[PDB]
Protein backbone atom coordinates (compact mmCIF):
# COMPACT_ATOMS: atom_id res chain seq x y z
CA UNK A 1 0.00 0.00 0.00
CA UNK A 2 1.42 3.37 -1.06
CA UNK A 3 1.51 6.00 1.66
CA UNK A 4 2.28 9.68 2.24
CA UNK A 5 4.67 10.86 4.96
CA UNK A 6 3.13 13.86 6.72
CA UNK A 7 5.77 15.71 8.75
CA UNK A 8 4.66 17.11 12.11
CA UNK A 9 6.99 20.12 11.70
CA UNK A 10 5.00 22.51 9.52
CA UNK A 11 2.79 19.88 7.91
CA UNK A 12 4.85 19.02 4.81
CA UNK A 13 4.50 15.84 2.77
CA UNK A 14 7.79 14.12 1.97
CA UNK A 15 8.48 14.73 -1.73
CA UNK A 16 10.95 12.93 -4.00
CA UNK A 17 11.71 14.57 -7.36
CA UNK A 18 12.88 12.74 -10.51
CA UNK A 19 16.16 14.69 -10.53
CA UNK A 20 16.98 13.61 -6.96
CA UNK A 21 15.71 16.45 -4.75
CA UNK A 22 14.07 15.71 -1.40
CA UNK A 23 11.91 18.33 0.33
CA UNK A 24 8.38 18.93 1.57
CA UNK A 25 5.22 20.40 0.09
CA UNK A 26 1.84 21.17 1.65
CA UNK A 27 -0.21 20.27 -1.44
CA UNK A 28 -2.11 17.05 -0.74
CA UNK A 29 -2.12 15.91 -4.39
CA UNK A 30 1.49 16.36 -5.47
CA UNK A 31 2.52 13.46 -7.75
CA UNK A 32 5.97 13.15 -6.13
CA UNK A 33 4.75 12.62 -2.54
CA UNK A 34 3.41 9.11 -3.24
CA UNK A 35 5.90 6.84 -1.46
CA UNK A 36 6.30 3.07 -1.18
CA UNK A 37 7.72 1.71 2.09
CA UNK A 38 9.51 -1.56 1.35
CA UNK A 39 10.28 -3.75 4.37
CA UNK A 40 13.83 -5.10 4.55
CA UNK A 41 15.06 -6.73 7.74
CA UNK A 42 13.09 -6.48 10.98
CA UNK A 43 12.69 -2.80 11.84
CA UNK A 44 14.31 -1.38 8.68
CA UNK A 45 12.40 0.07 5.72
CA UNK A 46 13.17 1.69 2.37
CA UNK A 47 11.36 4.71 0.95
CA UNK A 48 10.82 4.79 -2.82
CA UNK A 49 9.36 7.70 -4.76
CA UNK A 50 6.72 6.30 -7.11
CA UNK A 51 6.52 9.10 -9.68
CA UNK A 52 10.30 9.63 -9.47
CA UNK A 53 11.42 5.96 -9.42
CA UNK A 54 14.10 6.91 -6.90
CA UNK A 55 14.96 5.74 -3.39
CA UNK A 56 15.42 8.11 -0.46
CA UNK A 57 18.98 8.24 0.86
CA UNK A 58 21.23 10.19 3.24
CA UNK A 59 24.87 10.66 2.27
CA UNK A 60 28.04 11.43 4.23
CA UNK A 61 27.14 14.96 5.36
CA UNK A 62 23.54 14.28 6.40
CA UNK A 63 22.04 15.62 3.18
CA UNK A 64 18.98 13.94 1.66
CA UNK A 65 19.08 12.90 -2.00
CA UNK A 66 17.15 10.43 -4.15
CA UNK A 67 19.31 7.90 -6.01
CA UNK A 68 17.94 5.77 -8.83
CA UNK A 69 19.39 2.56 -7.34
CA UNK A 70 19.22 1.10 -3.84
CA UNK A 71 22.52 1.76 -2.04
CA UNK A 72 23.92 1.37 1.47
CA UNK A 73 22.45 4.77 2.39
CA UNK A 74 18.85 3.84 1.48
CA UNK A 75 17.95 1.86 4.63
CA UNK A 76 16.38 3.46 7.71
CA UNK A 77 15.26 2.27 11.14
CA UNK A 78 11.50 2.76 11.44
CA UNK A 79 10.37 3.36 15.04
CA UNK A 80 6.72 3.87 15.93
CA UNK A 81 6.05 6.86 18.19
CA UNK A 82 3.05 8.88 19.39
CA UNK A 83 0.82 9.24 17.71
CA UNK A 84 0.96 7.11 14.54
CA UNK A 85 4.02 9.29 13.85
CA UNK A 86 7.22 7.44 12.99
CA UNK A 87 10.92 8.32 12.99
CA UNK A 88 13.35 7.13 10.31
CA UNK A 89 16.96 6.83 11.48
CA UNK A 90 19.71 6.13 8.96
CA UNK A 91 21.05 2.58 9.18
CA UNK A 92 24.57 3.57 8.09
CA UNK A 93 24.73 6.85 10.05
CA UNK A 94 22.91 5.64 13.16
CA UNK A 95 22.58 9.08 14.80
CA UNK A 96 20.94 11.10 12.00
CA UNK A 97 17.20 11.13 11.26
CA UNK A 98 15.23 12.01 8.15
CA UNK A 99 13.74 15.43 8.85
CA UNK A 100 12.06 18.38 7.14
CA UNK A 101 12.47 21.95 8.37
CA UNK A 102 9.87 24.67 8.82
CA UNK A 103 11.07 26.19 5.53
CA UNK A 104 10.22 22.94 3.71
CA UNK A 105 13.79 21.86 2.93
CA UNK A 106 15.38 18.72 4.31
CA UNK A 107 17.10 19.10 7.67
CA UNK A 108 20.78 18.19 7.76
CA UNK A 109 21.19 14.87 9.54
CA UNK A 110 24.06 16.24 11.62
CA UNK A 111 21.52 18.65 13.19
CA UNK A 112 18.77 16.10 13.93
CA UNK A 113 18.12 14.25 17.16
CA UNK A 114 15.53 12.32 19.16
CA UNK A 115 12.58 14.33 20.40
CA UNK A 116 12.46 16.83 17.53
CA UNK A 117 9.30 17.98 15.78
CA UNK A 118 11.11 17.65 12.43
CA UNK A 119 11.76 13.88 12.62
CA UNK A 120 8.13 12.82 13.20
CA UNK A 121 6.35 11.57 10.07
CA UNK A 122 2.79 10.25 9.80
CA UNK A 123 1.92 7.58 7.21
CA UNK A 124 -1.29 8.58 5.43
CA UNK A 125 -3.62 6.76 3.06
CA UNK A 126 -4.10 7.38 -0.68
CA UNK B 1 -16.56 34.75 50.54
CA UNK B 2 -18.10 38.18 49.85
CA UNK B 3 -16.75 41.68 49.30
CA UNK B 4 -17.44 42.56 52.95
CA UNK B 5 -15.21 39.81 54.35
CA UNK B 6 -12.43 40.55 51.85
CA UNK B 7 -12.31 44.25 52.76
CA UNK B 8 -12.25 43.41 56.47
CA UNK B 9 -9.39 40.92 56.05
CA UNK B 10 -7.55 43.46 53.90
CA UNK B 11 -7.56 45.81 56.88
CA UNK B 12 -6.35 43.01 59.15
CA UNK B 13 -3.32 42.48 56.91
CA UNK B 14 -2.80 46.21 56.31
CA UNK B 15 -3.11 47.42 59.92
CA UNK B 16 -0.97 44.51 61.19
CA UNK B 17 2.16 46.71 60.93
CA UNK B 18 4.98 44.18 61.40
CA UNK B 19 2.75 41.42 62.85
CA UNK B 20 1.53 40.39 59.39
CA UNK B 21 2.89 36.84 59.11
CA UNK B 22 0.74 35.67 62.03
CA UNK B 23 -2.60 36.50 60.35
CA UNK B 24 -2.38 33.58 57.93
CA UNK B 25 -6.12 32.97 58.39
CA UNK B 26 -6.95 36.43 57.02
CA UNK B 27 -4.78 35.85 53.94
CA UNK B 28 -6.47 32.48 53.43
CA UNK B 29 -9.85 34.24 53.23
CA UNK B 30 -8.42 36.44 50.48
CA UNK B 31 -7.05 33.38 48.66
CA UNK B 32 -10.54 31.85 48.77
CA UNK B 33 -11.82 34.98 47.00
CA UNK B 34 -11.20 33.32 43.63
CA UNK B 35 -14.16 31.03 44.38
CA UNK B 36 -16.48 34.04 44.60
CA UNK B 37 -18.19 36.00 41.86
CA UNK B 38 -17.08 38.89 39.70
CA UNK B 39 -16.77 41.50 42.46
CA UNK B 40 -15.10 38.94 44.73
CA UNK B 41 -12.51 37.95 42.12
CA UNK B 42 -11.74 41.53 41.09
CA UNK B 43 -10.63 42.14 44.69
CA UNK B 44 -8.66 38.88 44.93
CA UNK B 45 -6.58 39.87 41.89
CA UNK B 46 -5.39 42.89 43.91
CA UNK B 47 -5.11 41.55 47.46
CA UNK B 48 -3.37 38.21 46.78
CA UNK B 49 -0.22 39.79 45.24
CA UNK B 50 -0.10 42.68 47.74
CA UNK B 51 0.47 40.42 50.77
CA UNK B 52 2.13 37.54 48.91
CA UNK B 53 5.53 38.66 50.24
CA UNK B 54 4.44 37.97 53.84
CA UNK B 55 3.41 34.30 53.41
CA UNK B 56 6.02 32.09 51.73
CA UNK B 57 4.36 28.98 53.19
CA UNK B 58 1.39 29.66 50.87
CA UNK B 59 3.37 30.43 47.71
CA UNK B 60 2.06 27.57 45.56
CA UNK B 61 -1.57 28.18 46.55
CA UNK B 62 -1.29 31.93 45.97
CA UNK B 63 0.34 31.60 42.54
CA UNK B 64 -2.30 29.03 41.59
CA UNK B 65 -5.04 31.37 42.84
CA UNK B 66 -3.70 34.19 40.66
CA UNK B 67 -3.26 31.82 37.71
CA UNK B 68 -6.95 30.91 37.89
CA UNK B 69 -7.72 34.63 37.62
CA UNK B 70 -5.39 34.91 34.62
CA UNK B 71 -7.52 32.28 32.84
CA UNK B 72 -10.93 33.63 33.90
CA UNK B 73 -13.53 34.13 31.18
CA UNK B 74 -13.94 37.84 31.98
CA UNK B 75 -11.13 39.78 30.31
CA UNK B 76 -11.33 42.53 32.94
CA UNK B 77 -10.53 39.93 35.60
CA UNK B 78 -7.52 38.70 33.61
CA UNK B 79 -6.19 42.24 33.14
CA UNK B 80 -6.39 42.83 36.90
CA UNK B 81 -4.41 39.64 37.60
CA UNK B 82 -1.82 39.74 34.79
CA UNK B 83 -0.70 43.23 35.84
CA UNK B 84 0.26 41.96 39.31
CA UNK B 85 2.06 38.80 38.18
CA UNK B 86 5.61 40.25 38.61
CA UNK B 87 4.87 40.41 42.35
CA UNK B 88 4.97 36.59 42.39
CA UNK B 89 8.30 36.27 40.55
CA UNK B 90 10.32 36.14 43.79
CA UNK B 91 12.82 33.35 44.36
CA UNK B 92 12.14 30.04 42.64
CA UNK B 93 8.85 31.31 41.18
CA UNK B 94 10.18 33.53 38.37
CA UNK B 95 10.72 30.82 35.70
CA UNK B 96 7.14 29.66 36.29
CA UNK B 97 5.81 33.22 35.94
CA UNK B 98 7.93 33.68 32.81
CA UNK B 99 6.34 30.57 31.27
CA UNK B 100 2.83 31.81 32.10
CA UNK B 101 3.50 35.30 30.72
CA UNK B 102 5.02 33.90 27.52
CA UNK B 103 1.96 31.66 27.19
CA UNK B 104 -0.27 34.73 27.65
CA UNK B 105 1.29 36.56 24.68
CA UNK B 106 -1.25 34.85 22.39
CA UNK B 107 -4.11 37.03 23.66
CA UNK B 108 -5.86 39.22 21.08
CA UNK B 109 -7.15 41.90 23.47
CA UNK B 110 -5.06 45.04 22.94
CA UNK B 111 -5.41 46.08 26.59
CA UNK B 112 -4.50 42.62 27.90
CA UNK B 113 -1.68 42.31 25.35
CA UNK B 114 -0.01 45.46 26.69
CA UNK B 115 -0.22 44.25 30.29
CA UNK B 116 1.46 40.96 29.37
CA UNK B 117 4.30 42.86 27.68
CA UNK B 118 4.75 45.16 30.68
CA UNK B 119 4.79 42.18 33.06
CA UNK B 120 7.37 40.41 30.89
CA UNK B 121 9.53 43.54 30.87
CA UNK B 122 9.03 43.82 34.64
CA UNK B 123 10.41 40.37 35.46
CA UNK B 124 13.03 41.01 32.76
CA UNK B 125 14.47 43.81 34.90
CA UNK B 126 14.28 41.41 37.87
CA UNK B 127 15.89 38.27 36.39
CA UNK B 128 16.88 38.73 32.75
CA UNK B 129 18.27 35.21 32.35
CA UNK B 130 15.19 33.65 33.95
CA UNK B 131 12.75 35.48 31.69
CA UNK B 132 14.76 34.60 28.58
CA UNK B 133 14.58 30.92 29.53
CA UNK B 134 10.79 31.18 29.67
CA UNK B 135 10.73 32.88 26.26
CA UNK B 136 13.23 30.74 24.34
CA UNK B 137 11.94 27.41 25.66
CA UNK B 138 8.59 28.32 24.10
CA UNK B 139 10.28 29.39 20.86
CA UNK B 140 12.12 26.05 20.75
CA UNK B 141 9.23 23.81 21.84
CA UNK B 142 5.91 25.69 22.16
CA UNK B 143 3.14 26.08 19.63
CA UNK B 144 3.58 28.15 16.47
CA UNK B 145 1.41 30.96 17.88
CA UNK B 146 3.54 31.26 21.03
CA UNK B 147 6.80 31.02 19.07
CA UNK B 148 5.52 33.82 16.82
CA UNK B 149 4.58 36.23 19.62
CA UNK B 150 7.73 35.51 21.64
CA UNK B 151 10.02 36.27 18.69
CA UNK B 152 8.13 39.52 18.06
CA UNK B 153 8.59 40.36 21.75
CA UNK B 154 12.38 40.14 21.48
CA UNK B 155 12.20 41.94 18.12
CA UNK B 156 10.30 44.96 19.48
CA UNK B 157 10.71 45.23 23.27
CA UNK B 158 14.44 44.56 23.78
CA UNK B 159 15.11 48.10 22.53
CA UNK B 160 12.94 49.50 25.36
CA UNK B 161 14.93 47.92 28.20
CA UNK B 162 17.56 49.99 30.04
CA UNK B 163 21.19 49.28 29.22
CA UNK B 164 21.72 48.29 32.87
CA UNK B 165 19.56 45.20 32.28
CA UNK B 166 21.13 44.00 29.01
CA UNK B 167 24.47 43.02 30.51
CA UNK B 168 27.24 41.18 28.66
CA UNK B 169 26.09 37.78 29.92
CA UNK B 170 22.49 38.53 28.90
CA UNK B 171 23.64 39.32 25.36
CA UNK B 172 25.80 36.18 25.47
CA UNK B 173 22.78 34.09 26.49
CA UNK B 174 20.59 35.53 23.71
CA UNK B 175 23.23 34.66 21.11
CA UNK B 176 23.62 31.19 22.62
CA UNK B 177 19.87 30.56 22.50
CA UNK B 178 19.35 32.25 19.12
CA UNK B 179 21.88 29.94 17.46
CA UNK B 180 19.81 27.02 18.77
CA UNK B 181 16.75 28.50 17.03
CA UNK B 182 18.49 29.45 13.77
CA UNK B 183 18.90 25.76 12.88
CA UNK B 184 15.17 25.71 12.04
CA UNK B 185 13.71 29.13 11.17
CA UNK B 186 11.64 30.34 8.24
CA UNK B 187 12.58 33.17 5.91
CA UNK B 188 10.76 35.82 7.94
CA UNK B 189 11.91 34.42 11.30
CA UNK B 190 15.55 34.68 10.21
CA UNK B 191 15.05 38.34 9.29
CA UNK B 192 13.69 39.05 12.78
CA UNK B 193 16.52 37.21 14.55
CA UNK B 194 19.11 39.15 12.54
CA UNK B 195 17.59 42.42 13.76
CA UNK B 196 17.60 41.07 17.33
CA UNK B 197 21.19 39.82 17.27
CA UNK B 198 22.65 42.82 15.43
CA UNK B 199 20.93 45.12 17.92
CA UNK B 200 23.00 43.72 20.78
CA UNK B 201 25.73 46.07 21.98
CA UNK B 202 28.47 43.42 22.13
CA UNK B 203 27.78 42.31 18.53
CA UNK B 204 28.06 45.81 17.02
CA UNK B 205 31.88 45.64 17.10
CA UNK B 206 34.17 44.54 14.27
CA UNK B 207 34.50 41.08 15.81
CA UNK B 208 30.79 41.05 16.66
CA UNK B 209 29.66 41.81 13.11
CA UNK B 210 32.05 39.17 11.76
CA UNK B 211 30.26 36.59 13.93
CA UNK B 212 26.88 37.70 12.57
CA UNK B 213 28.24 37.42 9.02
CA UNK B 214 29.25 33.82 9.72
CA UNK B 215 25.74 33.12 11.02
CA UNK B 216 24.09 34.16 7.75
CA UNK B 217 26.79 32.23 5.87
CA UNK B 218 25.81 28.98 7.58
CA UNK B 219 22.16 29.94 7.13
CA UNK B 220 22.70 30.54 3.40
CA UNK B 221 24.39 27.10 3.11
CA UNK B 222 27.18 28.32 0.84
CA UNK B 223 28.58 24.80 0.44
CA UNK B 224 25.30 23.66 -1.13
CA UNK B 225 25.76 23.67 -4.89
CA UNK B 226 23.69 26.34 -6.62
CA UNK B 227 20.61 25.26 -8.57
CA UNK B 228 19.45 27.94 -11.05
CA UNK B 229 16.24 26.07 -11.92
CA UNK B 230 14.53 26.29 -8.52
CA UNK B 231 12.69 29.62 -8.08
CA UNK B 232 12.83 29.30 -4.28
CA UNK B 233 16.57 28.55 -4.27
CA UNK B 234 17.31 32.04 -5.62
CA UNK B 235 14.81 33.94 -3.46
CA UNK B 236 16.21 32.20 -0.38
CA UNK B 237 19.83 33.01 -1.23
CA UNK B 238 18.99 36.65 -1.99
CA UNK B 239 16.92 37.10 1.18
CA UNK B 240 19.60 35.42 3.29
CA UNK B 241 22.38 37.48 1.69
CA UNK B 242 20.58 40.82 2.11
CA UNK B 243 20.89 40.33 5.88
CA UNK B 244 24.69 40.31 5.53
CA UNK B 245 25.02 43.60 3.63
CA UNK B 246 24.45 46.00 6.60
CA UNK B 247 27.27 44.23 8.49
CA UNK B 248 30.07 44.58 5.91
CA UNK B 249 32.84 47.08 6.65
CA UNK B 250 36.44 47.49 5.49
CA UNK B 251 37.50 44.85 8.05
CA UNK B 252 34.33 42.71 7.92
CA UNK B 253 34.75 41.09 4.51
CA UNK B 254 32.20 39.57 2.13
CA UNK B 255 34.62 37.23 0.36
CA UNK B 256 32.59 34.07 1.02
CA UNK B 257 29.52 35.63 -0.62
CA UNK B 258 31.24 37.32 -3.57
CA UNK B 259 33.02 34.03 -4.32
CA UNK B 260 29.70 32.18 -4.37
CA UNK B 261 28.00 34.70 -6.66
CA UNK B 262 30.92 34.79 -9.11
CA UNK B 263 31.52 31.03 -9.16
CA UNK B 264 27.99 29.64 -9.30
CA UNK B 265 25.46 32.45 -9.87
CA UNK B 266 27.00 34.65 -12.58
CA UNK B 267 27.71 31.82 -15.09
CA UNK B 268 24.06 30.73 -14.68
CA UNK B 269 22.36 34.14 -14.53
CA UNK B 270 20.36 33.60 -17.73
CA UNK B 271 18.58 30.56 -16.28
CA UNK B 272 17.04 32.64 -13.46
CA UNK B 273 13.28 32.28 -13.00
CA UNK B 274 11.07 34.75 -11.15
CA UNK B 275 7.55 33.84 -9.96
CA UNK B 276 6.69 37.40 -8.87
CA UNK B 277 5.48 40.17 -11.17
CA UNK B 278 7.46 43.36 -11.63
CA UNK B 279 10.65 41.89 -10.14
CA UNK B 280 13.78 41.60 -12.28
CA UNK B 281 15.42 38.58 -10.66
CA UNK B 282 18.68 39.00 -12.60
CA UNK B 283 19.14 42.69 -11.78
CA UNK B 284 18.50 42.03 -8.08
CA UNK B 285 21.33 39.48 -8.14
CA UNK B 286 23.60 42.01 -9.85
CA UNK B 287 22.47 44.74 -7.45
CA UNK B 288 23.35 42.52 -4.49
CA UNK B 289 26.75 41.58 -5.95
CA UNK B 290 27.54 45.24 -6.62
CA UNK B 291 26.95 46.16 -2.97
CA UNK B 292 29.10 43.28 -1.68
CA UNK B 293 32.02 43.73 -4.10
CA UNK B 294 33.10 46.85 -2.18
CA UNK B 295 34.00 44.69 0.86
CA UNK B 296 35.60 41.66 -0.81
CA UNK B 297 39.07 40.62 0.35
CA UNK B 298 41.63 38.21 -1.06
CA UNK B 299 39.63 35.65 -3.03
CA UNK B 300 40.15 31.90 -3.35
CA UNK B 301 40.16 31.79 -7.17
CA UNK B 302 40.58 35.48 -7.92
CA UNK B 303 41.47 35.17 -11.61
CA UNK B 304 38.72 32.66 -12.40
CA UNK B 305 36.08 34.75 -10.61
CA UNK B 306 37.39 37.93 -12.26
CA UNK B 307 37.09 36.31 -15.70
CA UNK B 308 33.54 35.09 -15.02
CA UNK B 309 32.64 38.62 -13.91
CA UNK B 310 34.43 40.10 -16.93
CA UNK B 311 32.70 37.72 -19.36
CA UNK B 312 29.26 38.65 -18.00
CA UNK B 313 30.15 42.34 -18.43
CA UNK B 314 31.02 41.92 -22.12
CA UNK B 315 27.59 40.35 -22.70
CA UNK B 316 26.06 43.76 -21.93
CA UNK B 317 28.76 45.84 -23.70
CA UNK B 318 28.50 45.12 -27.43
CA UNK B 319 31.10 45.67 -30.11
CA UNK B 320 30.36 48.46 -32.61
CA UNK B 321 28.58 47.09 -35.72
CA UNK B 322 20.52 47.90 -30.11
CA UNK B 323 19.18 48.83 -26.67
CA UNK B 324 21.76 49.23 -23.89
CA UNK B 325 20.83 47.97 -20.41
CA UNK B 326 22.43 50.70 -18.33
CA UNK B 327 20.99 49.22 -15.13
CA UNK B 328 22.79 45.92 -15.76
CA UNK B 329 26.03 47.63 -16.82
CA UNK B 330 26.10 49.81 -13.69
CA UNK B 331 26.19 46.74 -11.44
CA UNK B 332 28.64 44.69 -13.52
CA UNK B 333 31.03 47.54 -14.36
CA UNK B 334 31.12 48.59 -10.69
CA UNK B 335 31.84 45.07 -9.44
CA UNK B 336 34.67 44.65 -11.95
CA UNK B 337 35.96 48.11 -11.03
CA UNK B 338 36.06 46.94 -7.40
CA UNK B 339 37.52 43.46 -7.92
CA UNK B 340 39.81 44.52 -10.78
CA UNK B 341 42.08 46.34 -8.32
CA UNK B 342 43.29 43.02 -6.89
CA UNK B 343 44.58 41.87 -10.31
CA UNK B 344 45.61 44.70 -12.66
CA UNK B 345 47.44 42.08 -14.74
CA UNK B 346 43.98 41.01 -15.93
CA UNK B 347 44.27 44.00 -18.29
CA UNK B 348 47.91 45.20 -18.07
CA UNK B 349 49.58 41.92 -19.09
CA UNK B 350 51.27 41.33 -22.44
CA UNK B 351 49.20 38.15 -22.79
CA UNK B 352 45.99 40.10 -22.11
CA UNK B 353 46.84 42.72 -24.74
CA UNK B 354 44.04 41.33 -26.92
CA UNK B 355 41.51 41.46 -24.09
CA UNK B 356 42.56 45.02 -23.25
CA UNK B 357 42.43 46.10 -26.91
CA UNK B 358 38.95 44.61 -27.34
CA UNK B 359 37.75 45.96 -23.99
CA UNK B 360 38.70 49.58 -24.70
CA UNK B 361 36.81 49.36 -28.00
CA UNK B 362 33.68 48.20 -26.18
CA UNK B 363 34.07 50.97 -23.60
CA UNK B 364 34.41 53.57 -26.36
CA UNK B 365 31.38 52.39 -28.33
CA UNK B 366 29.30 52.17 -25.15
CA UNK B 367 30.28 55.72 -24.16
CA UNK B 368 28.94 57.11 -27.45
CA UNK B 369 25.38 55.90 -26.89
CA UNK B 370 25.73 56.59 -23.17
CA UNK B 371 26.61 60.29 -23.42
CA UNK B 372 23.82 60.67 -25.98
CA UNK B 373 21.34 59.37 -23.39
CA UNK B 374 22.87 61.53 -20.63
CA UNK B 375 22.18 64.93 -22.19
CA UNK B 376 18.93 63.48 -23.54
CA UNK B 377 17.91 62.96 -19.90
CA UNK B 378 19.18 66.36 -18.77
CA UNK B 379 17.18 67.96 -21.59
CA UNK B 380 13.93 66.61 -20.12
CA UNK B 381 15.08 67.69 -16.63
CA UNK B 382 15.40 71.46 -17.10
CA UNK B 383 11.53 70.48 -6.76
CA UNK B 384 7.90 69.40 -7.02
CA UNK B 385 7.77 67.96 -10.55
CA UNK B 386 10.88 65.92 -9.68
CA UNK B 387 8.76 63.94 -7.18
CA UNK B 388 6.51 62.48 -9.89
CA UNK B 389 6.90 58.76 -10.55
CA UNK B 390 7.56 59.53 -14.23
CA UNK B 391 10.31 62.06 -13.42
CA UNK B 392 11.90 60.15 -10.52
CA UNK B 393 12.80 57.43 -13.04
CA UNK B 394 14.80 59.96 -15.07
CA UNK B 395 16.51 61.11 -11.86
CA UNK B 396 17.82 57.65 -10.98
CA UNK B 397 18.56 57.04 -14.67
CA UNK B 398 20.82 60.10 -14.59
CA UNK B 399 22.62 58.60 -11.59
CA UNK B 400 23.04 55.27 -13.40
CA UNK B 401 24.44 56.85 -16.56
CA UNK B 402 26.74 59.19 -14.62
CA UNK B 403 28.18 56.30 -12.60
CA UNK B 404 28.79 54.32 -15.80
CA UNK B 405 30.43 57.30 -17.49
CA UNK B 406 32.71 57.88 -14.49
CA UNK B 407 33.76 54.22 -14.43
CA UNK B 408 34.40 54.03 -18.19
CA UNK B 409 36.69 57.07 -18.09
CA UNK B 410 38.51 55.54 -15.11
CA UNK B 411 39.14 52.31 -17.04
CA UNK B 412 40.06 54.03 -20.34
CA UNK B 413 43.27 55.47 -18.92
CA UNK B 414 46.12 53.96 -20.93
CA UNK B 415 47.16 52.46 -17.62
CA UNK B 416 43.64 51.48 -16.50
CA UNK B 417 42.88 53.25 -13.23
CA UNK B 418 40.61 52.02 -10.44
CA UNK B 419 40.65 54.95 -7.99
CA UNK B 420 37.31 56.59 -8.85
CA UNK B 421 34.56 56.27 -6.23
CA UNK B 422 30.87 56.22 -7.13
CA UNK B 423 27.67 55.81 -5.12
CA UNK B 424 25.29 53.19 -6.46
CA UNK B 425 22.06 54.61 -7.85
CA UNK B 426 19.68 52.67 -5.58
CA UNK B 427 21.66 53.71 -2.47
CA UNK B 428 20.78 57.00 -0.73
CA UNK B 429 23.17 59.83 0.17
Amino acid sequence: DPKRLYCKNGGFFLRIHPDGRVDGVREKSDPHIKLQLQAEERGVVSIKGVSANRYLAMKEDGRLLASKSVTDECFFFERLESNNYNTYRSRKYTSWYVALKRTGQYKLGSKTGPGQKAILFLPMSA
Amino acid sequence: PTVEELYRNYGILADATEQVGQHKDAYQVILDGVKGGTKEKRLAAQFIPKFFKHFPELADSAINAQLDLCEDEDVSIRRQAIKELPQFATGENLPRVADILTQLLQTDDSAEFNLVNNALLSIFKMDAKGTLGGLFSQILQGEDIVRERAIKFLSTKLKTLPDEVLTKEVEELILTESKKVLEDVTGEEFVLFMKILSGLKSLQTVSGRQQLVELVAEQADLEQTFNPSDPDCVDRLLQCTRQAVPLFSKNVHSTRFVTYFCEQVLPNLGTLTTPVEGLDIQLEVLKLLAEMSSFCGDMEKLETNLRKLFDKLLEYMPLPPPKLQFSYVECLLYSFHQLGRKLPDFLTAKLNAEKLKDFKIRLQYFARGLQVYIRQLRLALQGEALKTEENKIKVVALKITNNINVLIKDLFHIPPSYKSTVTLSWKPV
